[PDB]
Formats: C-alpha cells, structure tokens, sequence
RNA sequence: UUGAGCUUUGAUGUGUAGGAUAGGUGGGAGGGCCGACCUUGAAAUACCACCCUUUAAUGUUUGAUGUUCUAACGUUGACCCGUAAUCCGGGUUGCGGACAGUGUCUGGUGGGUAGUUUGACUGGGGCGGUC
C-alpha cells in the first residue's frame, strides 16, 4: 500500500491556516491520472424545513473553460444563435425523448420560459429527481440566454442541495496557481451566505477542508 | 398585512388571527337597535380544515395573511415530500407531509392540483376531482350465486383501495373520484 | 418583626416596575429564618431569627462574638 | 467551608486535616458535635501546634475504653419478660429502651441511644439478635430472648 | 440506576434492478484484483473525501429519580417544667425529613382589584357614508 503518506500528513490536531499548507496540497498526492480540487462547506439546516433551498449556479472566475456538457431547450432563432455558444444539443422535445432513452452525458439542462413548457414535463421525475431541476431563482430559464449560456458553460461551479447537512461543492483542476484558488475558494462566500433561509443555526460556516481528490486533508479556519 | 376590521371583511379573505391562517367563508353583520355592532363570521381554519364559530366585535380586528392558492403540477414524490410546478411561472416547489394528508393516494404524476400555500409554503394540496389510476390488486370476480349487484375490493397502483363492480380485473385503468373515493368508469 | 437579629435587615420597600413602566408600590422582604445555633461556650443551643445573610455572617465571625455584640447592642436573645 | 478536624470521620479523613466542607454540614453536625472547627488560623495554630498530641490521647483513649465496653458486654445473654399473647406475638413491642435498661440492669451502664437493632421493633418472642453501637467503629452483639410473662 | 453532548478508537446501513452482501453528496480511474464500460433504478457501483445511522474503550460537561440515613427544618402527636394556665417557651419522646415552607429573581393565569380609553363631520343624535 502507498496511501499513507496521507495518513503520515493528516493533522487534525493542528488546524492550518489558509496559506500554511495550500502549496503542499499537490505534495500530499500520489494520483496516477489528474484530477480537480474539492471544498468543504457546511450551514445549519434543519433537516425538516425546506424552505431552505438556494438553487442556482455560482460563476467561479480564473480556470477551466468549457468542461460541462449542457442540454438546452430555446424556441426560435435562438435555436441558432445558441449554437454559436458552443452548446451540444440546441433543440426540441427530441431532446426530451434522448432523456427517455436513459442519456447520461448531459448535466446541466437549461430551458427558455417559452420552451420551458417542453422541459417541464419531461423529464419530469428525471431531471429533478437527478437534482437537476429548472428554477427561476437561478437563471436556467431565460430570456437573453446567449448572455448566460457562454457563462454558464464557461466558468460556473454550482452549488447544491444533499439531504445530510453536507454542502461541499468543486474547486478547479489540482495543477492551478495555489494562492489564486485560494481567493478563487474565498470568492464563495458572497454567495453562499448571499440568500440564507432566515433559520440559520448555531453558526454559519463551521467546517473548511481542502481535499483535491482523495489525497489532500486541509482543515481550516471559519474566519480566516 | 393590512389589518382587518370586523364589519370590513366580507367572505374570501384570509385573516391570520392569533398566529394561525383562517379563511372567512361566510359573515353576517348585524347593527341592532342600541348596541355595539359585530359580525358573527363563519370562519375556516386553514391548516386543520376545521370550521370555527366566532362573533367578531366592530373594533375588534386582525391582520391579514400571505395564504393563496393557484395551479401547481405534480411533478414527484421523494422520501416525505412532494414537489410541485408553475405553468405561467415555472417555479419549484416542495412540500411536506402535513399538507398531503390523504390525498398522497390519489396523486399520481403531472396532476394539475390546485394547493393552498402560506408565507410563500404549502399547507394543503387538493387532488384533481377525478383520477385515472390503475389497479394493482383485486380477486377475479366470478359470479357465483351472487343475485345482487355484489362489488369487489381492488387496490390500486397508489395503495388506494376502491369497490370496483366485478369485471374490472388486473391491469385495468379505472376513474376514481378523489371527493368520494368512488369508482366512476374504467376507462378503456 | 420581620427583622434579622444579627445584621438588622428591615423590609425595604421599593416599585414594581412593568413593561410599560408602571410603577407600583412593593415591599423586599430579608430573607429570614429560625435556626438554632450551638453555642459552644455555654454547651447550650439558642434561637436567633437570623437572615441567611446573618447565617453567614455568624458562620466567619463566630456565634459567641455575634452574641456578645447582641448583647452589647441590647436585644434579648 | 474549610474546617479542621479533630476526629475520624466517614468519608472526609483522618483528624488534623484540612477539608473543603459543604457549609450545611460543617454547621449542623460536624461542628456541634466535636467533629470539626473551622479553619481559622488562630484555631490551626492552637490545634497543630499545641492540641495535635493531647486530643490525640484523649481520643485513642476513648476507642480503647470502648473496645473495653465492648469485652465487657459479651456476657451475650440478656432475659425479656415482657406481655405476650398466644402463638408468641408480643402484644406490647420491646424496644431499644427497653433493651438499653434491661442490659444495664444486668450488664454493662450503656445509654438508651446506643444499642442499633436492625430487624426494627422486635415484636414477637424468642431469641433475637440486636447490634449494639458503642463506638464509631467497633460493633457489638447480644442474644436478647423475650420470654411471655 | 442511568440520558443526552464533547476530543475518541473503530466498526456499520442488508429491498425493486444491478449477480446482491448500493448510506448520502459532490469531485470521480485507484490500489492480489475490482472499477468504469454493461445490465440498472427513483438515484449506478473502484479512490478517498464532507458528514447522517447505530454500535463499543477513556477525559468527558453533566443533569434524573430512586433508595437509605439524621443533624438543619416542620410537628395544630404524647408526657414533664415555668404554673393555681387546652397561650408561649424550655426538656424528654415519637412521626415526618432535606421534602414541606419562607425570601429574591422569573414564566403563566389573573375583571378578584385599580387607573383609563372608547374620534370628528352630520341639515338633532344614532345607523349609513366620509376624512
Ligand atoms: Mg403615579
Ligand atoms: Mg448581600
Ligand atoms: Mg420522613
Ligand atoms: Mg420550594
Ligand atoms: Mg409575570
Ligand atoms: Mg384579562
Ligand atoms: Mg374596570
Ligand atoms: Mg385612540
Ligand atoms: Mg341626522
Ligand atoms: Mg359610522
């Protein structure tokens, strides 16, 4: 076995601060292929109220372009003009009939409030019970979409909801400049405490941990 | 949250007296010959479904409430909860066991049922008048002696059990209406 | 009366004060209580309706010496 | 309430020792009772310095002289006449005075809140068995009979 | 006698369908052999991450009643004394016993009681309307 030197490195005893060890996180690996950094985040949520949902996407600049597969719904020329944004399946509801096929390459499903009647309906348990709902307050839905989609498939990381109190959402690729995810990683936080559910708990943002895939154990401090 | 006077408020309105949505479903004003005037108001109360009885005075009075009601979709059901959707605004929605009490049997999916929400939160869904479902279990019915009309238990796809005539059989979709748990046709 | 034999602690009187700052007429009454204490210089047991206060009081000072100055002060015990 | 005390007590330590004692029960049985004396320092200086050998003889004094008591009351017989129906069943219960008298009649001179009898009242007649506490930690039996006058 | 939390050593979630002997949620090719690919649901599977669900060793912070005791306290139980006294106090004794009760603070209830409010216009005032 080679995976301890991560159990050799964990310090849970000795919390780091944000600058301590962020360039180790990379010297903490031994991946045979590449991967992405991840993030740890946590809010009081009571199990029971769901009047505590934030949907929607967080634009996070500064890395990875187009890495994202999309399915977008428009009605009229923007069927086209969505097309210049790069998008995979620009269409009608034959989209909505791969979906029946059981596709699992698209992630992100976007629609447009006069086609939004095609999305709505179908994939109906599917996309949402996949945790890919349409809502309006994130803008999935709009009506100047090639405003959005160059973003939305460009650089968004967005944030989601699980049954546990757990909230960890994605950094970006491992091999990226360390103190520009460092501000890239405390650029959340305008957003994830933008829009609370009024019924926030003991604290706000109890846990911050560092792990790229599996290799990295950074915990962190609330404040700094 | 404009507050309410008693010989103001009319059938329809949903005050929010003592910390709990009503709705005022009737209301009779009454200004008798030397004396304070009231209204004996025949309220509902909208989160157990009861009708209270309360004489209301011309001053005394109370603030409305954010309860409304409109066409949400049912989209699907996950642990305890169910989720719903616009057709004019497209906006999700969830809602908990409480507000689908008894008719979780009779919602089935994309149903247009309208539902009761306050402080922008569901507190009762209504099912559809009439719904098509499918039956999962009945006993061939076989006539035997019966001289009478007989019926015959059946439960359906959704844990409904409904009296179905005789021939309805296994797979078959029947109308049930949700107000009477009733069998109405099968539909071919 | 309701007076603690050791300090002297009368009922004061003060206000009921409400939310709205109505104030009301009230008494604070000392906290009394008869105790028998074991004198130990005269192997005898005397009863002094003290506050609790006054209990403690007796406690660092010692009886004797609250006795003595009881008697000093006047008051039949 | 720290206290100094002057004897051998139950779960505090032994004499001439400095505990931290709740106030309830420094005041109402330690200290009526020998058992302690707050810790003043005049009162630690008087009791180390000048006290610490003469009430220690003063107190191994007494615990032998009850272990005398105790010798003394092993004659471990003691008669009780006292009215009883039929089938035994004392109509009047012979109690911890009535044994405490009837002992120093015949026996040793022990005070009537001395003896500790566990079984309670002793209500019938025949032999019973009654604990006599003569000292804090010395015990002592007698074999009481109560015989039907 | 135990209950909830907290450093904490670990284990552990058993259906449909996937062979079943899937905890959730993102990132998802790691360590003799799996994985992804495929079968699949309502979610699809190695790899560890943030934790839920219980379970067991310590410091845990503790409360919870449940028994015993006597010494505080209660006694409008019996007897003795002050005493020619069904008051009061003192003394023996029995029964309760750290409960009861009282003081400060505090939540609730509180027309039992108290202080008060309850508009103006108006072809008199009221009701209706109006500001
Ligand atoms: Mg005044
Ligand atoms: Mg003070
Ligand atoms: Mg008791
Ligand atoms: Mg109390
Ligand atoms: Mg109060
Ligand atoms: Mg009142
Ligand atoms: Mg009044
Ligand atoms: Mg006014
Ligand atoms: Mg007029
Ligand atoms: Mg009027």
């Amino acid at each position: 076995k080679r995976m301890r030197v991560i159990r050799e490195k964990v310090d849970a005893t000795k919390q780091y601060d944000i600058n301590e060890a962020i360039a180790l996180l990379k010297e903490l690996a031994t991946a045979k292929f590449v991967e992405s950094v991840d993030v740890a985040v946590n809010l009081g949520i009571d199990a029971r109220k769901s009047d505590q949902n934030v949907r929607g996407a967080t634009v996070l600049p500064h890395g990875t372009g187009r890495s994202v597969r999309v399915a977008v719904f428009t009605q009229g020329a923007n069927a086209e003009a969505a097309k210049a944004a790069g998008a995979e399946l620009v269409g009608m509801e034959d989209l909505a009939d791969q979906i029946k096929k059981g596709e699992m390459n698209f992630d992100v499903v976007i629609a447009s409030p006069d086609a939004m009647r095609v999305v709505g309906q179908l994939g109906q348990v599917l996309g949402p019970r996949g945790l890919m709902p349409n809502p309006k307050v994130g803008t999935v839905t709009p009506n100047v979409a090639e405003a959005v989609k160059n973003a939305k498939a460009g650089q968004v990381r967005y944030r989601n909801d699980k049954n546990g109190i757990i909230h960890t959402t994605i950094g970006k690729v491992d091999f990226d400049a360390d103190k520009l995810k460092e501000n890239l990683e405390a650029l959340l936080v305008a957003l994830k405490k933008a829009k609370p559910t009024q019924a926030k708990g003991v604290y706000i943002k109890k846990v911050s941990i560092s792990t790229t895939m599996g290799a990295g154990v950074a915990v962190d401090q609330a404040g700094l | 949250m404009a507050t309410y006077y008693s010989n103001d408020f009319r059938a329809g309105l949903k005050i929010m007296l003592d910390g709990e949505p009503y709705a005022v479903e009737a209301s009779e004003f009454v200004k008798p010959g030397k004396g304070q005037a009231f209204a004996r108001v025949k309220l509902r109360r909208l989160l157990t479904g009861t009708r209270v009885e309360k004489t209301f005075k011309s001053t005394d009075s109370a603030e409305g409430a954010d309860v409304v009601d409109m066409n949400l979709t049912y989209l699907y059901n996950d642990g305890e909860f169910w989720h719903f959707m616009n057709n004019e605004t497209f906006e999700q929605l969830s809602a908990d066991a409480k507000a689908i009490g008894d008719n979780a049997k009779w919602l089935l999916d994309q149903a247009e049922c309208i539902v009761t929400l306050w402080n922008g939160q569901p507190i009762s869904v209504t099912p559809p008048n009439f719904v098509e479902l499918e039956i999962v279990d009945t006993d061939p019915g076989l006539k035997g002696d019966t001289a009478g009309t007989g019926g015959k238990p059946a439960t359906l796809s959704t844990g409904a059990v409904v009296k179905v005539p005789l021939f309805v059989q296994i797979g078959e979709v029947i109308k049930v209406d949700t107000r009477s748990g009733e069998y109405v046709s099968r539909v071919k | 009366s309701r007076v603690c034999q050791v300090t002297g602690k009368r009922p004061v009187t003060g206000n009921n004060r409400s939310h709205a700052l109505n104030a009301t007429k009230r008494r604070f009454l000392p906290n009394l209580h008869s105790h028998r204490f074991w004198v130990e210089s005269e192997k005898r047991f005397v009863t002094l309706r003290v506050s609790a206060k006054g209990m403690r009081v007796i406690d660092k000072k010692g009886i004797d010496t609250v006795l003595a100055e009881l008697r000093a002060r006047g008051e039949k015990y | 309430m720290q206290v100094i005390l002057l004897d051998k007590v139950a779960n505090l330590g032994s004499l001439g020792d400095q505990v931290n004692v709740k106030a309830g029960y420094a005041r109402n049985f330690l200290v009526p009772q020998g058992k302690a004396v707050p810790a003043t320092k005049k009162n630690i200086e008087f009791f180390e310095a000048r006290r610490a050998e003469l009430e220690a003889k003063l107190a191994e004094v007494l615990a032998a002289a009850n272990a005398r008591a105790e010798k003394i009351n092993a004659l471990e017989t003691v008669t009780i006449a006292s009215k009883a129906g039929d089938e035994g069943k004392l109509f009047g219960s012979i109690g911890t005075r009535d044994i405490a008298d009837a002992v120093t009649a015949a026996g040793v001179e022990v005070a009537k809140s001395e003896v500790r009898l566990p079984n309670g009242v002793l209500r019938t007649t025949g032999e019973h068995e009654v604990s006599f506490q003569v000292h804090s930690e010395v015990f002592a039996k007698v074999i009481v009979n109560v015989v039907a006058e």
